[PDB]
Parts: C-alpha cells; structure tokens; sequence
C-alpha cells in the first residue's frame, strides 16, 4: 500500500495567474507498459470527479491546453497556466502504480478576489418551532471573501459557545464569494428567559465586528 | 455517449448488507475495466474495487472479504455487493469506466449515497425564517428556511417550486447527534414580499416527506 501526499491543502490563485499542485508518492512510481500511472482529476462543486491528465502528462480529450502535467519518481505536479473562474474546485492526483491505486488527499483551488464583507441577517425562532419546545436563532452571512470568519453568539450580552452549528457553501464560480450559516439552538424555556440575541461577525475586512440582533420581546 | 448511473444506496444498519447497481450504456460493457470509487465526508477519494474485462476482481484492504464486485454482461449492469457494513463504509459511491486498459477513470456517474448507522430515519422539521418587522428596509430582503431533525441525507430545497432560483444559498447539512440540520436563504426585492408569496419546498426521499412552508412576516399583531 503506497501513500500519496498532496500539497497544498488549499490554493488561492488570482485569475490569469498560474496554479501549481504537487503530489509525492511514498514510493517510486512503478511504470506500466513504460508510461507512469499518474493521473489528475478535478471535481467541481456538486459534480462528479473528471479526468484531466493521465499517464502523468497526457491530456484527456476536451481538457484545455491550459492544463499540463509533469513530474517523475514520486514527484508529480499539475500546472494551470492561467487560471479561469471555471477551474474552481478540488483537484486530486491518482497513483495507480500498484494495487490498491491511491488518491492524493485533494487540493481545493480557490479563486482569489477582492475582499468583501458579508451581508448579515439574523432570524428569531419561528412560532411553529417554539410551539414544539425548540428554539433556533439563525444568522446568514452571505457573499464574503476571504473565507476565514468568526461568528460569536451573544445572549443578553454574554458569549454562547454550546449549541452552535455552522456551515459554509463551496466558493461560487459566479462571484468567487463564500456564504455561511450559523445556527444557535436552545430550549424554548431559555429563549424566553432572555431578551437580546446577536451574532457578531469578525471578518478580515473590518476590525469592527458586523453585528445583527433583535429582542425576543419585539417586532 | 458513455453513461454510467448508480443506484441502490440508502440507510443500512452496521453488519448489514446492501447491493449497489451501476447501469452502463454507450459502449461494449465487457470490453472495459469497471471500478467503484467512494468519497467520504472529508471529500477524500478511495478506490474500492475493480473488475477487468478478464473478469478478474480486486479490492481495497478495508473492503477485502466483505464486498464483492461483479457484472451482468447481458443486462449491462455493474454491481457492488456489500456486507458486514461498518460505519466506515458511509460515503458516496461512484462507478467509473477505465479510459482503456488500466488507464484513467472516466464517465463517473452522479453517484449513490450509502449511510451506515443505527439512527432511525426521521422526517425533517421545516421552519420559516422571517426578518425583524420592517424597520431595517433597503431595496432587498433576505428570507430563509430551516430544515432540522431529519435523517438520513439527502433532502432537497427549492423556492416557489423552482420559480425562485436566483439569490439562493442552500447550506450543506450538518450532523449533530444522529440528526441533520440544513438551511437555505433567499434574497428578494423588499417590495415583492410579503406582497407576493415566497415559499420553500422541502423534500426528504428517505421518509417520503414533502413540505412547503410559506414565509410569513413575523406576527407583530
Ligand atoms: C481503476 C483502473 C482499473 C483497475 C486497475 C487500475 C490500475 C492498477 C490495477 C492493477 C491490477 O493488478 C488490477 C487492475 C487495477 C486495480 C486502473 C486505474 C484506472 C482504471 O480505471
């Protein structure tokens, strides 16, 4: 069982710039009928993986010449001449030298764009959910960049750590931005025991956290 | 056109067995080597098994002895028999055709999902997400839908049956203690809501559940 190491885990690149992804095999590649069993795949958001390069440097039909593969002995590199928005997604190298063939851990190619702060929205629990004893406060943070972001939940002023559920979307190819959802779940009993609810978002774009909130006792 | 389509995935209890199918079309079924590759939550890809035109089969260590890949040349269907299913088997299973010989994995299908767990199928609860009154009004307004407490994946969400498709952000489900929660937001001109209806449609195949939730502005008497 060989081991295929891929670098880096994330590769931010500006459109027009060059992308470089590499894979090292914990063992010298075992040639097959001469050629090297090295291949590269791209899985775009919500799509199945697809073949880009095989035999280490051969372009599967349909793949732009902007894509090229090279390398030798345990060291192999995927290069994208001038990255285009549509290249966005996760790349994988494949080493089928021996059974079992192995995949690198993948590299998320990220399109670099101008920093953009999130449009934040907060939503109190719904009547229907309260009637059921639950209480979830929701905060949407949409269309921002970079992806790194801090979201703090404050109830009546104090920071709540337990009961939060965050989720990010993949990077959108249309605008290169990320969107995120943060859900604070509580008991109906507690929600009604406090008044103020706020999600604070700290984003590179501002030392001033963007804040959104509401009072449980209002409209 | 080459086309491979997976089916058979679903929720199964550990130790259980499940057989996956992959319908092939557009080529000489027995001519190429067919493989099964799975993708775990961490999006990592792991080769599962392959069967070459020679009939010879191969498996990955974790699979060996539990899974069996086979083909019905006549019906043009590739199978993957699974047994002693471990939690570790939960993943999206894809079948692919070699480009030729032992070179490349192409025409992967959309995949079929396999969830191995003890938790029981649970219908989602769909809650509407309405703003805070009106005072905070710009030209746009963002609404949403919370879908929580369902199991297993997947669930689908659409807005206005699909009529509303722009300005939507649906977030990947998060599993918190045997139950998933997912949310979807939509932004529309503040002048069109609540004048015109905004409803999210949520479907959960696993439980044959289908719910439409109208987003109504907060009580406010
Ligand atoms: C999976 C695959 C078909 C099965 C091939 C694999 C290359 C390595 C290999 C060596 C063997 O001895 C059996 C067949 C396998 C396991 C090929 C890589 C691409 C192709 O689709």
């Amino acid at each position: 069982d060989v081991v295929v190491t891929q670098t880096p885990l994330s590769l931010p690149v500006s459109l027009g710039d060059q992308a470089s992804i590499s894979c090292r095999s914990s063992e010298v590649i075992v040639t097959r009928n001469g050629y090297t069993p090295i291949e590269w795949y791209l899985q775009k958001p919500g799509q199945s993986p697809k073949l880009l390069i095989y035999k280490a440097y051969k372009r599967f039909p349909g793949v732009p010449d902007r894509f090229s593969g090279s390398g030798s002995g345990t060291d192999f590199t995927l290069k994208i001449s001038r990255v285009e928005a549509e290249d966005l997604g996760v790349y994988y190298c494949f080493d089928g030298s021996t059974v079992p063939p192995k995949f690198g851990g993948g590299t998320k190619l990220e399109i670099k764009r101008a920093d953009a702060a999130p449009t934040v929205s907060i939503f109190p629990p719904s009547s229907e959910q309260l009637t059921s004893g639950g209480a979830s406060v929701v905060c949407f943070l949409n269309n921002f960049y970079p992806k790194d972001i801090n979201v703090k939940w404050k109830i009546d002023g104090s920071e709540r750590q337990n009961g939060v559920l965050n989720s990010w979307t993949d990077q959108d190819s249309k605008d290169s931005t990320y969107s995120m959802s943060s859900t604070l779940t509580l008991t109906k009993d507690e929600y009604e025991r406090h008044n103020s609810y706020t999600c604070e978002a700290t984003h590179k774009t501002s030392t001033s956290p963007i804040v959104k909130s509401f009072n449980r006792d209002e409209c | 056109e080459v086309k491979l389509v997976e089916s058979g995935g679903g929720l199964v209890k550990p130790g259980g067995s499940l057989k996956l199918s992959c319908a092939a079309s557009g080529f000489t079924f027995s001519r190429y080597a067919l493989s099964w590759v799975r993708q775990t939550a961490d999006k990592r890809l792991e080769w599962v098994a392959s069967i070459v035109s020679g009939g010879n089969t191969y498996y990955s260590g974790s699979v060996k002895g539990r899974f069996t890949i086979s083909r019905d040349i006549a019906r043009n269907i590739l199978y993957l028999q699974m047994s002693s299913l471990r939690s570790e088997d939960t993943a999206m299973y894809y079948c692919a055709r070699a480009y030729y010989g032992y070179v490349g994995l192409v025409h992967w299908g959309q995949g079929t999902l396999v969830t191995v767990s003890s938790a029981k199928t649970t219908p989602p609860s769909v809650y509407p997400l309405a703003p805070g009154s009106a005072a905070q009004t710009n030209s746009m307004v963002t609404l949403g839908c919370l879908v929580k407490g369902y199991f297993p994946e997947p669930v689908t969400v659409t807005w206005n049956s699909g009529s509303l498709s722009s300005g939507v952000h649906t977030f990947p489900a998060v599993l918190q203690s045997d139950l998933y929660t997912l949310s979807s937001s939509v932004t529309v001109p503040s002048s069109t809501w609540p004048s015109e209806t905004v409803t999210c449609n949520v479907a959960h195949p696993a439980s044959s559940t289908k719910v439409d939730k109208k987003i109504v502005p907060r009580d406010c008497g």
